[PDB]
């Protein structure tokens, strides 16, 4: 599912 | 951190802010020169703030370092974030004392139920974005693997653990990322990922500390 890193920014998957 | 508290100044000591220009995610210091903190923060140019309270004003207390190096660790893999932890050298020793100190490795894995401290300057919001000046705090039990497994099928590696609220409204968001999840006192986990911020059933995700105290310790007394 779309799963996101907590940075700044983030980086997203699925 | 979303549906947390303010921590007070000095009160989680061992937290660092990685700013390049801004602040962009969370550590912990392991000892006078090193700093633990997330693989996906991983960028050059990175300086290692130490003391802060309000990041966004100097009032005392505060120490800024360059890092030397980031040593990523060799197995990470950005699509699964397996192996999401990295390690920082500051170019010259942290000055430890009160406001500023060092927080231990873990001896063991901690259990299902323990409950943590997790901290950062992250968003506040879990539908939007507010960032806060001051450092936030929240207090979160680690979960059980199989609720953590049944939350993320197929995502969960053994190097990771979920620690949070199932019924939303606390957690670890965008900007905490590399931040400490201390439990009585040993650093068990990274702030890592998740899906958004305090959703219901969708507990934040931390890197297992604990799997990786030889590799840290190896790498450290190599560099
Ligand atoms: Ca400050």
């Amino acid at each position: 599912s779309c799963r996101c890193t907590k940075s700044i920014p983030p980086q997203c998957h699925c | 951190i979303v549906g947390g508290y303010t921590c007070g100044a000095n009160t989680v000591p061992y937290q660092v802010s990685l700013n390049s220009g801004y602040h962009f995610c969370g550590g912990s210091l392991i000892n006078s020169q090193w700093v633990v903190s997330a693989a996906h923060c991983y960028k050059s140019g990175i300086q290692v703030r130490l003391g802060e309270d309000n990041i966004n004003v100097v009032e005392g207390n505060e120490q800024f370092i360059s890092a030397s190096k980031s040593i990523v660790h060799p197995s990470y893999n950005s699509n699964t974030l397996n192996n999401d932890i990295m390690l920082i050298k500051l170019k010259s020793a942290a000055s430890l004392n009160s406001r500023v100190a060092s927080i231990s490795l873990p001896t063991s894995c901690a259990s299902a139920g323990t409950q943590c401290l997790i901290s950062g300057w992250g968003n506040t919001k879990s539908s939007g974005t507010s960032y806060p000046d001051v450092l936030k705090c929240l207090k979160a039990p680690i979960l059980s693997d199989s609720s953590c497994k049944s939350a993320y099928p197929g995502q969960i590696t053994s190097n990771m653990f979920c620690a949070g609220y199932l019924e939303g409204g606390k957690d670890s968001c965008q900007g905490d990322s590399g931040g400490p999840v201390v439990c009585s006192g040993k650093l068990q986990g990274i702030v890592s990922w998740g899906s958004g911020c305090a959703q219901k059933n969708k507990p934040g995700v931390y890197t297992k500390v604990c799997n990786y105290v030889s590799w840290i310790k190896q790498t450290i007394a190599s560099n």
